[PDB]
């Protein structure tokens, strides 16, 4: 695979969806391989990555924690907007200048 | 009469906003959000008179 998790952290999900999104993100996370290359990015009004990637990692163990601990220190504020977030996305799943 | 319907317009914008938890707004809360000068300026209006 080559993911872009794009995670909706705005404020329409704060409390428990913010809570049911990070424990999805764990756990897609644990469905990747080494073959696979991923990165997370969030999204509220400006899409940013959520860790010290810029571009699709390898989905090795370590890569996997580092991607982890930033969902799980993500928050939830500001208002949406799917274009910025999808460019990013788009974007990033462009980037041929890393390994993929 | 004029005025008692822009009342009940007022009271129907008022009712048709949603409320989002962290800053975030609804694509109808920023129209709904702009159409307050209009009753603000009618009863400016009615107090005017
Ligand atoms: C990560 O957690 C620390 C500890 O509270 C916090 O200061 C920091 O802002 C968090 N990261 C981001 C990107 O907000
Ligand atoms: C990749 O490298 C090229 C040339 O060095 C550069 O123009 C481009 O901005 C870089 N990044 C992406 C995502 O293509
Ligand atoms: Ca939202």
């Amino acid at each position: 695979k080559d993911m872009l998790i794009l995670v909706d952290v705005s404020g329409s999900v704060s409390g428990l969806t913010l809570k049911l999104i990070r424990t999805s993100v764990s756990e897609m996370l644990e469905t990747l391989s080494d073959d696979d290359f991923v990165n997370v990015a969030s999204f509220n009004s400006n899409a940013q990555d959520v860790s010290c990637f810029q571009h699709l990692v390898q989905a090795n163990v370590r890569n996997k924690k580092v991607l982890k601990d930033a969902v799980n220190n993500i928050t939830a504020k500001g208002i949406t907007d799917y274009k910025k977030g999808f460019s990013f996305a788009f974007e990033q799943l462009l980037n041929y200048n890393v390994s993929r | 009469y004029m005025i008692l319907a822009t009342i009940i317009a007022n009271c129907i914008v008022l009712a048709l906003e949603q409320h989002l938890p962290d800053g975030d707004k609804t694509p109808m809360s920023e129209r709904l959000d702009d159409t307050e000068p209009y009753f603000i300026g009618i009863f400016c209006f009615e107090a005017g008179i």
